[PDB]
């Protein structure tokens, strides 16, 4: 059974995640809206921005990670960002219409629209791939808050400094998720080796991501079109 | 990375 | 009474005008919506970061404009950009309410918006005062066009290289000017003059937002808010 | 000055 460090950890994330998440989406009538050359990229901009914002406010609450240098935050929180997005992203997608539904007409996002906002067809596909299989293994609140801190905390990043530290914190997370898994989760016998396995495929998406990001932000009239913050984390500074 | 520090308190 | 280049010249800047100014402020549903810390900052970036995009399609037609260096149209672009913005939004200032109308309950803009804005009494006093001088002038859509024709080619700006070939189209089209009040513009003895002196003022409320916006783009929490195009003309950057 | 380039041609 589970201990109160391990217990602690879970507690935190939990709660961090539910500070960080609005099942409402609520503030969507906030950002520049939806248009359906790139009439989703403002909108698609707006929503990144949002997100990355709510990342770091949940990184902030990792335990660990507010101990680490300002350094190896940013250089974690630039690499995984788009990762962790993607792993949030889940609660809104949708088995039935193949969509990650936030609102009304508006909000509901099908794959087309994704074309409309500078991304092809070569990084959605397995997008959407990796969303059906991520939303089949019906992870517990746990299980989809850790795997999302298990993500930020990879060592494996570029940038990253104190390696030995973030690799310590990322195994004390890996260990609290497998025990969860085992001692919480009925018909869990596999689930973990699964979880692990979709952070090598958020890799992959990340990789694609980074390319098709790079032909975008290369164009200026593309890149007048993101935020301040969108265009910092996702930028090449050192 | 002037925001990132910001948001970073 | 008036040649025919002059004539050419004011046909191309009221033409240039009328491609670069909608009276229906129908592309303002685009911009994130305001609301009423600094609730109407994104708002207002999305709308002055419009407006920009606006004056350099209107530049590049001001005739002589094009053959100047990349260089100089930067410079003269950057410097004016703010002051080119207070002149054409007088078409939308009104007189009965003292707001700049642009729409329904959304886009009637009160002097208290700007306050919610990141900007001060300091600027929006003689911004307003400015505002009620110039709609008083009733200028002819010629004048007004001219007006901000020759604000854009003021040579005494900082950053210009070539200040004897812009001092040389400003005086062109203030020939142009002149002459148009003259045989076109009845009880207009006075009017070139007092149009003269709206350029003064200009320079100080230039001053006033300049000091005001590195108060605001000092502040990453409110710089964010801001647009890459906003950034960029009114940044530093050499 | 990157966008104020693009945007003049
Ligand atoms: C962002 C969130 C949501 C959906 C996410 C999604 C699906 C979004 C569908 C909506 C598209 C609107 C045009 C998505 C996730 C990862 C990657 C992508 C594609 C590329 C986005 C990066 C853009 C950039 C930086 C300009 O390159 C989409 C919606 C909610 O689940 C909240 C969550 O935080
Ligand atoms: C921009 C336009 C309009 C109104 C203009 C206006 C009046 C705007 C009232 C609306 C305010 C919304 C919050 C205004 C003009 C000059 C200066 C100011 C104040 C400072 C703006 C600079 C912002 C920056 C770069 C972030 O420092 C306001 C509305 C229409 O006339 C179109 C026109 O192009």
């Amino acid at each position: 059974m589970l201990s109160d460090e391990q217990m602690q950890i879970i507690n935190s994330l939990v709660e961090a995640h539910h500070k960080t998440y609005d099942d409402s989406y609520s503030d969507f009538v906030r950002f520049r809206p939806p248009v359906r050359r790139l009439s989703m990229l403002p909108h698609l901009a707006d929503l990144v921005s949002y997100s990355i914002q709510k990342v770091i406010g949940f990184a902030k609450m990792i335990p660990g990670f507010r101990d680490l240098t300002a350094e190896d935050q940013i250089a974690l929180l630039k690499s995984s960002a788009i990762e962790i997005i993607m792993l949030r992203s889940n609660q809104s997608f949708s088995l039935e219409d193949m969509s990650w539904s936030c609102g009304g007409p508006d909000f509901k996002y099908c794959i087309n629209d994704v074309t409309k906002a500078g991304h092809t067809l070569e990084l959605l596909e397995p997008l959407v791939k990796f969303q059906v299989g991520l939303k089949k293994l019906k992870l517990h609140e746990e299980e989809h808050v850790l795997l999302m801190a298990i993500c930020l905390l990879s060592p494996d990043r570029p940038g990253v400094q104190d390696h030995v530290r973030i690799e310590a914190l990322q195994d004390r997370l890996c260990d609290v998720l497998q025990a969860y898994i085992r001692i919480q989760h009925p018909g869990g016998r596999l689930l973990y080796a699964k979880m692990i396995q979709k952070l090598a495929d958020l890799r992959s998406l990340n990789e694609e991501h980074s390319k098709q990001y790079r032909s975008l932000s290369f164009q200026p009239e593309h890149s007048m079109q993101l935020t301040p913050l969108v265009l910092e984390v996702f930028g090449s500074e050192v | 990375h002037k925001i990132l520090h910001r948001l970073l308190q």
